[PDB]
């Protein structure tokens, strides 16, 4: 219920790939941001110097949050579609971490993935519907901004408008057509809520990648989970700590710290250490390779 | 609910 039980015999990648092994880990939820998409090639927004927030300034913004905000995409949507073209990559290849994300799901494990990412990248590694959550939208799809209309438009379609320098409108209406993503200021999609409602009264572990939790309600996700459920950072740094003065945070490190567990560095490194843990290292290298490999070939 | 900072 609401009892603080330790289920990890100790607080550390090894004490977590113990757990997993088990039989009380049995479905296990990601929640996934930026950060495991960064070696694909896609800033994240908050890194010093190579997020996106500091590399803004040529866009002539009147302030740079306006440019994910969505009554300032409503007023002027250029300079969006202007960075769109800037970030879209040629190639679209997942991490490791992706690939780790598709073993859990192959190996009986994935409960949801839970990603406040646009890019894609987990339904390339194999993330199904029933896998997924893309709790702020995806540029997959797109569709016209008229409330009477609302056409879909398929990735292909806006990429062309984008690379054209052509601001999307709608071949039946000339209306603006928008990426399906959530900018702030926006409802998050409804299958976010349902699936929060279920999910989380039946979560085993938690494993939490490449986010800095500072997007809601996305971060109170981590609160949702049982007070018994085991919790794995592997993120560059530390994230989802309860600040000392606004203060179901992470506990990392306090002399009450009981189930969260910090495995600091790159999110394909702490993946690949996790799946050699256990037995998975020759699983994921040859599928990551293979994918890879296919993806090269296109 | 709404996406905010
Ligand atoms: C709203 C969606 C806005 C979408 C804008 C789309 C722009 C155009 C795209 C064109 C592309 C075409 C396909 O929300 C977004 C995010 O969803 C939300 C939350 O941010 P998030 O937590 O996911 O990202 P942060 O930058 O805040 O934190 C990243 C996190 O990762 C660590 N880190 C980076 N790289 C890492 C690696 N390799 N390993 C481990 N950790 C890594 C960072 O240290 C940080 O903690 O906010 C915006 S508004
Ligand atoms: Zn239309």
């Amino acid at each position: 219920g609401s009892q603080k039980e330790r289920l990890l015999d100790e607080l550390t990648l090894e004490g977590v790939a113990r757990y997993m092994q088990s039989e009380r880990c049995r479905r296990v939820i990601c929640l996934v941001g930026a950060g495991i998409s960064t070696s694909a090639g896609i800033p994240d927004f908050r890194s010093p110097s190579t997020g996106l927030y500091d590399n803004l300034e040529k866009y002539h913004l009147p302030y740079p949050e306006a440019i994910f905000e969505i009554s300032y995409f409503k007023k002027h949507p250029e300079p969006f579609f202007a960075l769109a073209k800037e970030l879209y990559p040629g190639q679209f290849k997942p991490t490791i971490c992706h690939y780790f994300m598709r073993l859990l799901k192959d190996k009986g494990l994935l409960l949801r993935c839970y990603t406040q990412n646009i890019d894609t990248l987990e339904r390339i590694a194999g993330l199904e519907q029933e896998d997924l959550v893309e709790a702020h939208g995806t540029f997959y799809t797109s569709h016209c901004v008229s409330a009477s209309c609302r056409h879909e438009y398929p990735l292909s379609w806006m990429k062309e408008k984008i690379f054209s320098e052509v601001t999307p409108k709608c071949e039946d209406c000339q209306s603006l057509v928008k990426p399906d993503i959530v900018f702030f200021g926006e409802s998050l999609p409804a299958r976010f809520f349902s699936c929060m409602q279920s999910d989380f009264l039946k979560v085993d572990l938690l494993l939490v990648m490449g986010t800095s939790l500072q997007v809601q309600p996305f971060a109170s996700l981590i609160s949702k989970a049982p007070l018994s459920t085991p919790r794995l950072l592997i993120n560059k740094e530390k994230a989802g700590q309860s600040d000392p003065f606004l203060g179901g945070g992470m506990d990392f490190d306090s002399k009450k710290a009981y189930r969260d567990v910090a495995w600091l560095g790159e999110c394909d490194q702490g993946c690949l250490a996790l799946a050699e843990l256990l037995g998975w290292k020759k699983e994921l290298e040859d599928l990551v390779r293979r994918e890879h490999a296919s993806i090269d070939a296109q | 609910p709404k996406k905010t900072g």
